[PDB]
């Protein structure tokens, strides 16, 4: 749910505020197969889980900042 | 469906919990006691 | 020394019930009572202790008086189901032709479900049926209100589902959030960090709003962020204002 | 003021500049002297708005 | 309401006690209807 | 002035950020003005006077 | 009726000139694109003043 939340608002929010859009479709479209469950994404969180941190480890804290550097990585192209 | 059942399973849960919950604190201690591991807060905390 | 007290530790639970049903107009108010006590009492020593469950007398009063409304509110969709079915209306038979054990468990479910972690649910349906055999909880689906959440999820960019799909645990939260709201004045939501609430209740607020036609204002209050003085206010200690 | 690139330093760079790019909050946790300010305001100093 | 009738008697005030929910403010509150008494209920805290 | 030389970088490195600073605010109002030459469209910029 | 058609025409004639003027933008070394055309946009505006 959170994936598809996460597309759906690269797929229509613009970052400036359109070639900006349709880069982020194009993004979208190429991580899609990734945000599935099961997917690398997934498995990757799940794996972390068990590692130790410095801090308590949350789900949401990971993938705001995957959100977060994946705007950038689109910010770049 | 069996009550019986019910009580004894929600026992065995908060047994083993606890169980590997002191048996974790007390492997701490002993690797903190041979100088392994530091001490944190928490760590700290049991000790005293 | 300037009062005289009293120890009320042990209400009778079974005596308020039994009185409580028979007035509402229950015929079996006995058995129900009879049922219903001990069923909260399992409730409480059977399910898995949890920091947000309760099972007092505050329960058990809200359940009877769910149960009172519901009896009501059948026998009227019955008068009203008929009258447009036929003639054939008269209190008397639809006073014995109604199930009041089926009533009971929808006031319970209604009410204690929400509360309940996912492992206590098959414990609570087997509780239930032990108790109350053969009675069977079929929750209305509220077409509507589900439409109107499925507009706000594509409106907000969130995961509408239904059933088993994707999304259909946390609409059936919001759905039973809506239904703890119309019968409680005080909600509370409680989870692990992130698992939906905020969002649940705002598409809920939405979906009342698109729905009802009266529009929901929501005021967010962090009480810890402030002191308690700046929450509740201050009697001013020379002035005496307030 | 002056910074001595290092690895760790030049990976903690993109990533400070990738977080605070979007306004994001976000912590640097580590031990005290570790070089956390240091690396906040180097990241700091290629964003001048 | 015999012993909160004692207590009036005697001029003395009232303190039901126990654990919450066992119905103590609703009985004070149904005693004074009983009585067709005007009865309000604070909710006291540190600021009183 | 302050792109072609070097040296002025060096010896005047604060105001050489301010007019960073302003440079990039200028281009990003002229870019605006640029998408929409029409005169009237310019005039009616938030806050452009 | 007649008469009156002369200042119509001028309320016309400056609302098509500012509904249809475009700012003169010319290229400044691949970096901005830069206005030209100062005198004529003046000349404009003071003789429809
Ligand atoms: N039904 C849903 N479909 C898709 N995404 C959702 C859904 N519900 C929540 N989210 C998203 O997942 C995250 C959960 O945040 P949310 O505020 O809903 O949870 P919460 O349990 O109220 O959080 P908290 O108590 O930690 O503040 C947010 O990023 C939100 O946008
Ligand atoms: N890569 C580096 N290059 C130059 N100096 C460094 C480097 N790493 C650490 N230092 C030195 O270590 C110190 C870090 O202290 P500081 O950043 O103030 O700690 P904190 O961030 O925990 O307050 C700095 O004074 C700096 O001189
Ligand atoms: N004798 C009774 N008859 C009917 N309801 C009762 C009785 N005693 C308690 N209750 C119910 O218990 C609920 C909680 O009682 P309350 O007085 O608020 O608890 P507390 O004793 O903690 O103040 C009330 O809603 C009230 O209706
Ligand atoms: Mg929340
Ligand atoms: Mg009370």
């Amino acid at each position: 749910m959170i994936f598809n939340n996460f597309l759906a608002r690269l797929r229509s929010i613009p970052l400036d505020e359109s070639p900006m859009l349709q880069i982020q479709r194009d993004a979208a479209t190429i991580m899609q197969p990734y945000f599935t469950s099961n997917g690398l994404v997934t498995k990757a969180l799940e794996h972390a889980f068990q590692l130790e941190h410095i801090m308590d480890l949350t789900r949401l804290r990971c993938l705001g900042s995957l959100f977060s550097m994946l705007h950038q990585a689109c910010r770049n192209v | 469906k069996d009550p019986l059942f019910r009580f004894f399973e929600r026992e065995v849960k908060m047994g083993a919990k606890l169980l590997q919950d002191v048996r974790q604190d007390l492997a701490d201690v002993v690797q903190v006691c041979e100088g392994k591991k530091k001490q944190t807060n928490y760590l700290r905390t049991l000790i005293n | 020394k300037l009062f005289r007290s009293l120890a009320m530790t042990k209400p009778d639970r079974q005596l308020i019930a039994q009185v409580m049903l028979y007035s509402q107009g229950f015929r079996t108010a006995e058995v129900l009572a009879n049922k219903i006590v001990p069923f909260f009492k399992l409730c409480d020593e059977q399910l898995s202790s949890q920091s947000h469950y309760d099972f007092g007398l505050r329960a058990l009063k809200s359940v009877l008086v769910s149960a009172g409304n519901v009896k009501r509110e059948r026998i009227q969709k019955i008068k009203r189901e008929k009258e447009e079915r036929g003639e054939a209306v008269d209190e008397g038979e639809i006073a014995e032709n109604l199930p009041e054990q089926e009533i009971l468990i929808q006031s319970v479910c209604e009410t204690m479900v929400p509360k309940l972690v996912a492992e206590d649910i098959p414990l609570l349906f087997s509780l239930l049926s032990d108790v109350f055999p053969g009675v069977q909880y079929h929750r209305g689906e509220m077409t509507a209100l589900r439409e109107e959440l499925k507009k706000v999820c594509q409106e907000m960019y969130l995961t509408y589902g239904d059933g088993e799909e994707v999304g259909g645990m946390w609409v059936e939260k919001v759905l039973q959030l809506y239904q703890i709201t119309q019968i409680n004045h005080g909600l509370m939501m409680v989870g692990p960090s992130g698992s939906g609430k905020s969002m649940a209740w705002r598409v809920l607020l939405k979906a009342l709003e698109r729905l009802e036609g009266v529009e929901g204002v929501a005021h967010i209050i962090d009480p810890k962020a402030i002191s308690k003085d700046h929450l509740y206010g201050t009697l001013d200690p020379n002035t005496r204002e307030w | 003021d002056v910074v001595v690139p290092t690895l760790d330093t030049v990976r903690h760079e993109a990533l400070l500049y990738t977080w605070l790019a979007e306004h994001k909050p976000l912590v640097l946790c580590g031990p005290p002297g570790s070089g956390k300010t240091m690396t906040l305001f180097s990241a700091l100093r290629a964003l001048p708005d | 309401y015999l012993t909160m009738t004692q207590a009036l008697e005697a001029r003395l005030g009232g303190s039901p006690f126990g654990p919450a929910g066992t119905g103590k403010t609703e009985s004070v509150k149904a005693l004074g209807h009983q009585l067709g008494r005007f009865v309000l209920v604070f909710n006291c805290d540190e600021t009183f | 002035i302050f792109t072609g030389s070097a040296d002025i970088k060096h010896l005047l490195p604060v105001e050489t950020q301010r007019f960073q600073s302003i440079s990039t605010e200028f281009l990003a109002l002229m870019k605006k003005v640029s998408k929409s030459p029409l005169v009237m469209d310019v005039l009616n910029i938030q806050g452009v006077q | 009726a007649q008469g009156e058609m002369a200042l119509e025409e001028f309320l016309k004639q400056i609302r098509e000139v500012w509904n249809t003027y475009e700012l003169d933008l010319v290229n400044y070394q691949n970096k901005c694109r830069l206005i030209r055309g100062w005198d004529d946009l003046f000349n404009k505006v003071k003789e429809h003043i």
